RNA sequence: GAAAUUGUUGAAAGGGAAGGGCAUUUGAUCAGACAGGCCAGCAUCAGUUUUGGUGGCAGGAUAAAUCCAUAGGAAUGUAGCUUGCCUCGGUAAGUAUUAUAGCCUGUGGGAAUACUGCCAGCUGGGACUGAGGACUGCGACGUAAGUCAAGGAUGCUGGCAUAAUGGUUAUAUGCCGCCCGUCUUGAAA
RNA sequence: AAGCUCGUAUCAGUUUUAUGAAUGUAAGAAUGAAGAGCUUUUAGUGGGCCAUUUUUGGUAAGCAGAACUGGCGAUGCGGGAUGAACCGAACGUAGAGUUAAGGUGCCGGAAUACACGCUCAUCAGACACCACAAAAGGUGUUAGUUCAUCUAGACAGCCGGACGGUGGCCAUGGAAGUCGGAAUCCGCUAAGGAGUGUGUAACAACUCACCGGCCGAAUGAACUA
RNA sequence: GCAGUCAAGCGUUCAUAGCGACAUUGCUCGGCUCUUCCUAUCAUACCGAAGCAGAAUUCGGUAA
RNA sequence: UUUGCUCCACACAAUAUAGAUGGAUACGAAUAAGGCGUCCUUGUGGCGUCGCUGAACCAUAGCAGGCUAGCAACGGUGCACUUGGCGGAAAGGCCUUGGGUGCUUGCUGGCGAAUUGCAAUGUCAUUUUGCGUGGGGAUAAAUCAUUUGUAUACGACUUAGA
């Protein structure tokens, strides 16, 4: 389970160059230590720096603004593959950004066999207005007065032997 | 919980069925699967048939009277599915199997007796709708077994007698359920309610 | 029909370890070919 | 993409009525009754206004939706099977030997004897399905008419009647001889 | 996957898109101010050299056909969207087919022309044909039951599967010639037509149904009014 | 019950109380069955012995009610 | 008068090996103490550990939320209003910023709680262990004398007193277990 | 093993700083250790096989030479079903707790756990630097990317037009778009090619590519996983 | 097989650092006897294509 | 065979148990559906209701369950006699007709329990027997040896003979 982290760094203040530009980014991780490590990994790719040349100035947990309102998120993803890296845009309906990126990571592993080290989360944005929601499987749930059943339900047994011949009604 | 435990091996899944019977034994519980024919597997017919058939192709080259005894009867067909699931060459195994009993159809004194099911091996629950399963009655027949019909016949008749019994039952039940309802609101009654019963 | 012979999925220890030697051979080639 | 709801509309005319429990379909109307088991298909029927029927698949892949449309087709085929009926007209052609097609009833089987096909001593017996009626076309030479309610009964019997008359170990181009479905249609034209 | 493969083709002509529709948009609008009056023709169907006969009848006045929804939005749909004053009164009146005629001529000359103009055409589906026809019961002929047989050629044996399968008529070939046994009716006088019935009358080359090209409405530039005329 | 979509807690409580779905829940057989199991769970041994005695008395009158019709 | 090897008698085992090790049942057989021993139960203790219940705090956006007050918006559009054509009033296509549903965003307010971390906080259940043998030491409580969980178990209670412990032994059962010696070689063979 | 010193500041398969053209020195740097040096003499020992990382040569492909490094060898035990080199692992005798690698359907000790997904295989798959047959084929299925159309009406579907110069020139018995040889042009439109196939000896007739008429929301192509 | 002609893409940007599939164009120890198994089947069985008039046949599919 | 052998009753020894310690409590079918109750046009029928676990239901209070005094109702149950009908899939059991017969905790009384000393399974199940009892019942074959030859290495087989 994830957590969003604002992690900043400004390549250690030396002589003749005081107070550098403080490079800020939002990092999804499980804890603070992984977030820090991922941040250094991203910095080495965005420009030519190193872990020893800089310093983590502030690490902060970004709580979700309204964890009760169901949102329509659109996530820009890129990831290393069997071949070269490539962009991807998946649309996710969820309550929070942490939970939406969670469902993405499990889906990316499920459909593309990409682990945690491959995936570069670019930008997670709310899609404010519907009918601008591009993906059809998300637009599937944005219809008026959606009433759908769950036919054929399993009844979870606590014992080995039953005396009914179970009824999978709903 | 009981001395014996009669399973209705219908619409079940040989595997998950056997595996839930197997251990059950080793733990000293007596068990008696019935209606074996009506048992189920998983996968478009042909599929299984092709499967078994390759098994039916393995025989002690030099003397085939010595090699893998290929059994048709849905029972045996499902006793081998439970056997190889229990250290059956040791003593603790032989002793286990010995308290197991597979029956194709339902004979006495099992008939006139309660018969359970195994949710965790129920095809309806386990399987996903719209996915070919392969009854056991068929496979068997189309490979050697030759008593499919009889049982069938002897099974239909075994139900009838069953039905009637019931009918009689539903009645006597109603009668008791109606008398009870009429016993409601009678100090005693009233009270029980407060103590759930 | 006469059901034909089925291929095994038992990988013998000679096969499995020989697979590892062939794999590491492919590595040493790929590291050399990366330089050119 | 796993559809949430997919539905078709089976339109019921005045003369026919559709009674469905589980997945067994009545089509009771003018010409007669038709029944079809569909418990293999896994759908849900909904009668909206006694004149329109809604089949339904919830949580279905492309394979399950492909089954969803074929229910609408089969139930509609039963409806047009009762209202209009089916009439298959088979014309049989011959080069030299006159083909002699007759109806015999041995043991109540109602067979079709196909004699003298390409000068052949074998007497071809075709079984007639329960619900298909055979009459010969008056004032038109060499024509056999197959008519009933079910599409399967009429059309499979038409297929049987032309697959018994295979031109064996010879030309296709040279030997015209055989029985052929000249016209697929309805009993009542409108 | 498992989708319909579109029939791959290597032909010279290509599609037009929005480019051609914009050209017709501009051509209609630039023809509105130039020409005096606009006639909207309900010509249900036309043989192409008949339209070229209409073009060669007068070169002065311009005739622009094409999509209804291009002409609707070129002239004007509603009160708000319109090219000229009260032009949308005729676009509401044109319903079916393409035709539209810009003119710089007299009104009575045009309405005289289209009332005087009528040509023999093929009988159509959903319209009644004024002939009751049966094909003769011997060998069927190319003209087919219209001319003396001695002046006619028997039909080509190659198109007999078209007669049997597509036109439904019961045919078999004997010594290179198509043969029927009994006289077969296809159409009767004052009776509504099917698709196949018009195709039998087409294949036998029978053009026994007249075609009079019609107009429904009429425009004036200076008077700012739309006139409605029901001629056929 | 009638709830507008995306309703915050107060709106949920408004329509919850107005429709009275709690009392409609308690009226059903399903809530009575849940409460039945909970009542039997927290039973004292002496209270369980009361059930012993009362079921004996109820049995007597019910068996007299039968063997009549 | 040994062993190899054999006979008889008594016990036991034995479905394509046997003998061996760990542990126990079963059968066979045996040792003391009884000139304080065998086995146990409970309580309060100490060491190691396992498993619950409950309290106090502290951190972050001094949580974020929810909730409340205020200001704007659009909707998968709310009541209303207009309109189409019908089974009487349903639907449909516009308006209508919530009116007789609500929602979103923004600003302010006062709280709770999750998560994370600490307590030399309290209170239960379970297991294995009791080594040492007058006193010294370090401590705690007590007004002091004295007491104590503080330099390793005592107190109380019960059955048996022999085959009941346990051992030896034959077998059964679960699991493990290549045939030794030599000689080669990098090894196995 | 024995004697004699110092039991010490005698040092270390280690890091740092500085000096330098992964190795070289020094340290009043770090961290670690009480087993240090010097004589005297006394057993055994003088093979290698496997693997990892550097590096030079090689070729259908394997590979071949050094260096350094582990492992086995003189080493039991847990696991990898099985085992020379694979994963774990500081072996006195016992008790208790916790774990490693590997696992938790039953054989088999331990969840037929939970959660999101993907797959149906006519002998699936459980397999492993994802290495060999491996580049592909497939109207299996799920995700994508890049260009396209689309309420001036998308795709599909039938209904119609699908034109005159013109039967363009040579060809030749007969070739009118459709046996073939070369340009392959004009006009008229809403759009129609010196013609997409079927067809006739030659024509005709049909077909589509191109439009247009009802039909009313999505659809199309090329790639990647 | 060698050399060239195309040429999906990839080359660290990318066609002018280069590799490049199917085609294509260049001339040129042996043998006697038995048992069992495999199909990659010569015949027998059933099919599909073929100027397959019939007969005969050629190729192909299932098939031990 | 000196009543050998079997079957009922109670009686004592033995011998064991892959393992009783309230009850194995009987519709069938479907699962994108069912069960039950009621009603009617008697049907793939209308209306009501139920599940979402057997967490049930039935049995269950007495010296390991003794002895007695009653009250209420025609019930429940045990035991053995008994009228049939039913059960062939391993039927070996299921219902039913009655008479007797104890017991009933449906409700209320009166006695008795201890010392098994603060726990020690505290033995109450069901097989296979043997020796004794007191009643019923039933009156053999096989092998060897001889012969046979449809059989035959020897076995075995087929025969024959009071």
């Amino acid at each position: 389970h994830f957590k969003e982290y604002q992690v900043i760094g400004r390549r250690l203040p030396t002589e003749s160059v005081p107070e550098p530009k403080l490079f800020r980014m939002r990092i999804f991780a499980s804890n603070e230590v992984i977030a820090k490590s991922r941040y250094w990994y991203f910095l080495q790719k965005l420009h030519k720096v190193k872990k020893a040349s800089g310093e983590i100035v502030s690490i902060n947990q970004i709580n979700e603004a309204h964890p009760t309102k169901v949102k329509n998120f659109g996530v820009w993803v890129r990831y290393d593959s069997r071949s070269g890296t490539h962009n991807m845009y998946k649309e996710i309906r969820d309550v929070s950004r942490v939970a939406a990126v969670e469902t993405l990571y499990q889906d990316m592993a499920a459909r593309h066999r990409a682990r945690f080290r491959s995936i570069h989360i670019l930008k997670v944005a709310e899609i404010e207005k519907t009918a601008d929601v591009k993906r059809q499987y998300v637009k599937q749930f944005l219809t008026k007065d959606l009433k759908f059943p769950l036919p054929h339900r399993v009844q979870k047994s606590t014992k080995t032997f039953s005396y009914k011949r179970p009824s999978t009604f709903y | 919980v009981e001395p014996v435990v009669v399973i209705d091996g219908k619409g079940h899944l040989v595997g998950r069925l056997a595996s839930v019977v197997a251990k059950q034994l080793l733990n000293g519980q007596k068990i008696v699967v019935v209606r074996a024919e009506e048992l189920n597997i998983s996968g478009e017919f042909f599929r299984n048939k092709l499967k078994y058939h390759d098994f039916l192709r393995k025989a002690t080259a030099f003397n085939k009277t010595r090699g893998p005894f290929h059994f048709r009867a849905p029972s045996r067909i499902f006793y081998k599915a439970l056997r190889g699931m229990v250290s059956h060459k040791t003593a603790r195994g032989k002793a286990a199997l010995e308290r197991l009993k597979v029956f194709e159809g339902i004979p006495p004194p099992y008939d006139k007796k309660k018969r359970v099911v195994v949710p965790q091996a129920l095809r309806v629950l386990r399987l996903k709708p719209g996915r070919k399963y392969t009854t056991l009655g068929k496979l068997s027949t189309s490979v050697g077994w030759k008593y499919e019909d009889v049982v069938a016949k002897l099974e239909a008749k075994r139900k009838v007698s069953s039905a009637e019994y019931y009918a009689k039952k539903r009645a006597f039940t109603k009668k008791v359920a109606s008398a009870n309802a009429t016993a409601a609101e009678s100090d005693v009654a009233k009270q029980l309610a407060a103590l759930g019963y | 029909m006469r059901v034909r012979k089925r291929q095994s999925r038992r990988t013998s220890t000679k096969l499995k370890e020989g697979i590892k030697k062939k794999a590491s051979a492919h590595r040493k080639k790929e590291k050399k070919m990366a330089k050119k | 993409m796993k559809y949430i709801q997919t539905e078709q509309q089976i339109e019921v005319p005045e003369g026919v009525t559709v009674s469905i429990k589980s997945r067994i379909v009545k089509v009771v109307g003018p010409r007669g009754t038709l029944t079809k088991n569909l418990k293999h298909i896994d759908v849900t029927f909904t009668k909206v206004n006694n004149q329109l029927i809604k089949v339904a698949v919830h949580n279905g892949g492309r394979k399950h939706v492909a089954a969803l449309r074929t229910v609408k087709s089969l139930v509609d085929n039963m409806i047009t099977g009762v209202t209009k009926g089916y009439k298959y007209k088979m014309r049989y052609v011959y080069a030299h030997f006159p083909i002699n097609v007759n109806i015999v009833e041995k043991d109540g089987a109602k067979f079709i004897e196909v004699r003298n096909f390409l000068g052949d001593k074998k007497i071809r017996n075709v079984p007639v399905r329960d619900g298909v009626t055979i009459e010969f076309s008056t004032n038109v030479k060499d024509e056999i008419v197959l008519s009933g309610n079910s599409v399967e009964d009429v059309s499979q019997n038409a297929a049987d009647l032309q697959q018994i008359c295979r031109v064996r170990n010879k030309d296709i181009r040279k030997f015209l001889d055989g029985i052929y479905v000249s016209h697929k249609g309805f009993i009542t034209e409108d | 996957r498992s989708k319909r493969s579109k029939l791959v083709t290597l032909a010279q002509t290509d599609k037009k898109g929005r480019e051609n529709k914009e050209r017709i948009f501009d051509e209609v609008r630039e023809a509105l101010d130039t020409y005096r009056y606009v006639w909207v023709l309900h010509l249900d169907d036309v043989r192409t050299p008949v339209l070229q006969e209409i073009r060669t009848s007068w070169a002065g006045s311009k005739l622009i056909m094409g999509k209804r929804k291009v002409l609707q939005k070129a002239l004007g749909e509603k009160r708000e969207e319109e090219y000229k004053e009260n032009l949308y009164q005729l676009s509401k009146l044109c319903s079916g087919v393409t035709g539209l005629l810009f003119t710089d001529e007299d009104v009575n000359t045009v309405k005289e022309y289209f009332k005087s103009y009528v040509r023999s055409d093929y009988s159509r589906p959903n319209t009644k044909a004024p002939l009751t026809f049966t094909i003769p019961e011997g060998i069927v002929y190319s003209r087919g039951g219209q001319i003396p047989a001695e002046e006619d050629v028997p039909m080509i044996h190659s198109l007999e599967p078209t007669m049997r399968n597509k036109f439904e008529i019961p045919t078999k070939i004997k010594a290179g010639k198509i043969t029927i046994d009994s006289p077969y009716l296809v159409c009767t006088e004052g009776e509504k037509l099917d698709v196949r019935q018009a195709l039998i009358l087409k294949q036998f080359g029978i053009a026994a149904s007249e075609f009079k090209v019609k107009v429904s409405a009429y425009y004036d530039n200076d008077s700012s009014t739309v006139e409605s005329t029901n001629i056929n | 019950f009638a709830l507008p979509r995306g309703a915050r807690t107060a709106t949920v409580s408004k329509k919850w109380a107005a429709a009275a779905v709690c009392e409609k829940w308690a009226a059903s057989s399903w809530a009575k069955k849940i409460a039945q199991r909970e009542r039997r769970a927290a039973l004292t041994d002496f209270e369980r012995f009361q059930v012993m005695v009362l079921r004996k008395q109820k049995r007597y009158t019910v068996k007299k009610a039968l063997a009549k019709a």
